[PDB]
RNA sequence: AACCCACUCCCGUUGAAAAGGUAGGGGAUGACUUGUGGAUCGGAGUGAAAGGCUAAUCAAGCUCGGAGAUAGCUGGUUCUC
RNA sequence: AGUUGAGAAGCUUGCUGGAGGUAUCAGAAGUGCGAAUGCUGACAUGAGUAACGACAAUGGGUGUGAAAAACACCCACGCCGAAAGACCAAGGGUUCCUGCGCAACGUUAAUCGACGCAGGGUUAGUCGGUUCCUAAGGCGAGGCUGAAAAGCGUAGUCGA
């Protein structure tokens, strides 16, 4: 569809592991929609960044429960994906 | 066992009349003029005018 | 004269009376020495209060640290934190964790 | 010294679950009563 | 009853008591100054002094006997080479005990054990 | 021996534990022991049978209503002249 | 505090308090607590007493820090080793790692922590789920049975 391409990638994930992966390997870490599959997020990166991805690996991250006077509040859950590019191309 | 009547303020305070403190064994070092317990190394590390630590 | 307070101290009220009555009515020169070598926990707190009281007289007033004599010392009882402690055969007993208010007052007279 | 409550999830949901209560007539009345009281959970 | 009985238990079994002084002497003969408890120092002077006296005569049998009770190569090397020759003309009294305040956590009377010349 | 059970002494009784621990003890290829899932429920179930077990509660459970049951029986019933 | 009445009680003022109170006479009472092994919070005596949770075991040096028996490292001692060692399934639900800290807990102190604040950390065609099949058993179109709720049950589809 025309949509479902500007809704699967929620933005880059800045970290120390993600930064090291981008330099050592050609893997980039992204925050993806919780209902996004591996096919959608590989056809979205190649369309919105003009690159070629060999494969993508995804995981679901649970939200940390923070205790405050009023009850226990759960932070929003989210999905993470390691976009592994070809030896060429960079996901900037 | 247990008691039959509670102890009053006078009866309680009479028991703890023998509960006091005393540590007046202080001494002034001749050289440094530092107060310390007698027959003890001073807090700075002097004993009868001699550094030991 | 000037005073210094410690509203809220972990040690209980009763244990701190035995140090307060040991220095009530002495000079600050030896009051700091008695607590500098006392073996009880209350000595460290009470010396911290006494040195603050002496510093208050030194700064807010022109009183020298030599002529000061600790005049009035009284230890009141503060808020006690209540917590349970399990015991044998299911019974649970309540444990109070007491505090105290220490007020050391020094006078230059 | 085995105590009375040995936890499980598959047994808990098949007895005290929403589909266990909703299936029978009495359990639906329990759901209605618990909703009328206004409890936050309604399913334990 | 303790009538004329010498030696203090220190609330330790016999093997722990033996091994503790065996490891206090081996540590004292590396640093020559230890911050230890006063009752433990009053008993350490009945263990280190026999070793120092034994160190004044160098021999295979003496070195083996010393090793049998202070088992450490470094301590046996420190003996018979630095100690036992420095105190070659001092009759007894190879270390002193100096009380040093009290412990911070508990109230245990501490004491410094120091070799007499250093 | 693991595993299951609990015959004896002591400790513990406000215990480490609302039924345990150190010593000793019986079965240990079977009528065995045990993990997961399921069936039997209140004058009603299960029971190698003790009236035992049925969520620390059992000569018939727990909870909500009849219900503020009934009590010829205890206890209490507050200012003055 | 003083003062007036047989009493329940009433009147005037010092200080604190910082905004409402009701001569007198009539009504309407949730109308006067010392006790019910009375109900709910607070505080005592016991008492700074018993205990601080297996009788594997600790002793030095250095560092930090306001402060080291318990924090980190080194030397040396003891304990488990058919476990006090590793890996899965239940169950738990971020307790996992790094910085900033000890108001609280941890049966003591704490610079330490399964403790507070902020970040980071779980990557599957091949390992376990889902997807295929079914046991015990659950539900069950039609259909029989039952005052009503409902019970049984075939085809069928769920259940490791
Ligand atoms: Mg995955
Ligand atoms: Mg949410
Ligand atoms: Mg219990
Ligand atoms: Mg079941
Ligand atoms: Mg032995
Ligand atoms: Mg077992
Ligand atoms: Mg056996
Ligand atoms: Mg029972
Ligand atoms: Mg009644
Ligand atoms: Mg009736
Ligand atoms: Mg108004
Ligand atoms: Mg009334
Ligand atoms: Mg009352
Ligand atoms: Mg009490
Ligand atoms: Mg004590
Ligand atoms: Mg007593
Ligand atoms: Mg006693
Ligand atoms: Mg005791
Ligand atoms: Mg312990
Ligand atoms: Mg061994
Ligand atoms: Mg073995
Ligand atoms: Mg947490
Ligand atoms: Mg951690
Ligand atoms: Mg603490
Ligand atoms: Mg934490
Ligand atoms: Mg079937
Ligand atoms: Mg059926
Ligand atoms: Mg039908
Ligand atoms: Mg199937």
């Amino acid at each position: 569809n025309q949509e479902r391409v500007f809704k699967v990638l929620l933005g880059p994930h800045i970290s120390e592991k993600a930064t090291g992966l981008a330099d050592g390997k050609s893997q980039f870490v992204f925050k993806v929609a919780t209902d996004a599959t591996k096919l959608e997020i590989k056809k979205a990166v190649e369309s919105l960044f003009s690159v070629k991805v060999q494969r993508v690996t995804t995981l679901n991250v649970k939200g940390k429960t923070k205790r405050t006077a009023r009850g226990l509040g759960k932070r929003n859950d989210w999905k993470k994906a390691y976009i592994a590019l070809q030896p060429g191309q960079d996901l900037d | 066992a247990v008691q039959q009547n509670k102890k009053s303020r006078s009866a309680r305070d009479m028991r703890r009349s023998h509960d006091a403190l005393e540590s007046n064994a202080l001494s002034v070092e001749k050289s440094t003029g530092e107060v310390h317990l007698r027959h003890h190394v001073s807090p700075d590390g002097f004993y009868r005018g001699r550094k030991v630590v | 004269e000037v005073a210094a307070k410690l509203s809220g101290a972990r040690i209980s009220a009763q244990k701190a009376r035995l140090v307060a009555d040991q220095i009530r009515g002495k000079k600050v020169g030896e009051a700091l020495n008695l607590l500098a070598f006392s073996s009880k926990k209350a000595a460290e707190i009470m010396k911290k209060v006494l040195e603050s009281a002496v510093a208050n007289a030194e700064h807010n007033e022109g009183a020298d640290v030599d002529d000061l004599k600790v005049s009035t010392v009284f230890v009141n009882e503060g808020r006690s934190l209540k917590r349970i402690m399990p015991r044998a055969k299911g019974r649970a007993d309540r444990i109070v964790k007491r505090s105290c208010h220490i007020t050391v007052k020094v006078a230059d007279k | 010294m085995k105590r009375t409550f040995q936890p499980s999830t598959l047994k808990r949901a098949r007895v005290h679950g929403f589909r266990a209560r909703m299936a029978t007539k009495n359990g639906r009345q329990v759901l209605s009563r618990r909703r009328a009281k206004g409890r936050k959970r309604l399913t334990v | 009853m303790r009538h004329r009985k010498s030696g203090r238990h220190l609330s330790r079994t016999s093997a722990h008591r033996k091994a503790m002084f065996q490891n206090m002497a081996v540590s004292l003969f590396e640093h020559e100054l230890i911050k230890t408890t006063l009752p433990k120092a009053k008993e350490l002077r009945r263990v280190a002094e026999p070793l120092i006296t034994l160190a004044k005569e160098d021999s295979v049998a003496n070195r083996r006997l010393a090793f049998d009770r202070t088992r450490s190569k470094a301590a046996v090397g420190k003996l018979f080479n630095d100690l036992g020759k420095r105190y070659a003309n001092r009759p007894g009294g190879y270390l002193r005990i100096l009380k040093c305040g009290f412990r911070a956590g508990d109230n245990a009377p501490m004491a410094y054990v120091e070799l007499v010349d250093r």
